[PDB]
């Protein structure tokens, strides 16, 4: 059976980068102590 | 029960492995293999294999319990279970057995978030400062 996302869910983002003809999973991720911004 | 899964130290980001010389050595996070890091939990001591089983999507059910429970560590690839050496802070040395011994139980607490977070900002701020005094040093 199908599921729905809610909130208080927790979940990750994740994009697909195929580079030189190569499938990678990144997510977003981040370090939110002494670095605001965010990476892959 | 059975589920492969890493272990992680908080404060210094390694994996626990098993070295080639039936050794557990912390071995870093770009080498860390699921053949060299990856442990599992067993009801008890018997050798009956979890066999495989169809991974769930979802919470599943709760099995295992925080304290009430008693597991046991296991090393996916090689079947050997963990143990102490029994030799002497006590500092008793903790490696992997065919059979180890009769008190090879081991528990589980849950650290609190305030902690968790403490231990997580503890290494990464240890790290940035590592890289600072060589920075200087150069």
């Amino acid at each position: 059976e199908i599921q729905f996302l809610r909130t208080d869910d927790e979940v990750v983002l994740q994009c697909t980068a195929t580079i030189h003809k190569e499938q990678q999973k990144l997510c977003l991720a981040a370090e939110g102590f002494g670095n605001r911004l965010c990476f892959l | 029960w059975g589920q492969p899964f890493r272990l992680r130290h908080v404060t210094t980001g390694k994996y626990l492995s098993l070295m080639e010389d039936k050794n557990l050595l912390l071995m870093d996070k770009e080498k860390a293999d699921v053949k060299s890091t990856a442990f599992t939990f067993r009801s008890s001591k018997e050798k009956l294999d979890v066999g495989v089983r169809k991974e769930v999507d979802g919470m599943g059910t709760s099995e295992i319990k925080y304290g009430d429970s008693v597991c046991y560590i296991q090393h996916v690839d090689t079947g050997l279970w963990l143990t102490y050496q029994s030799v002497d802070s006590i500092q008793r040395k903790a490696i992997m057995h065919h059979e180890g011994h009769m008190d090879d139980g081991i528990s589980l607490s849950r650290s609190q978030h305030e902690e968790s977070r403490t231990a997580r900002v503890i290494r990464s701020t240890v790290f940035l400062f590592n890289r600072f005094i060589r920075g200087l040093d150069a």
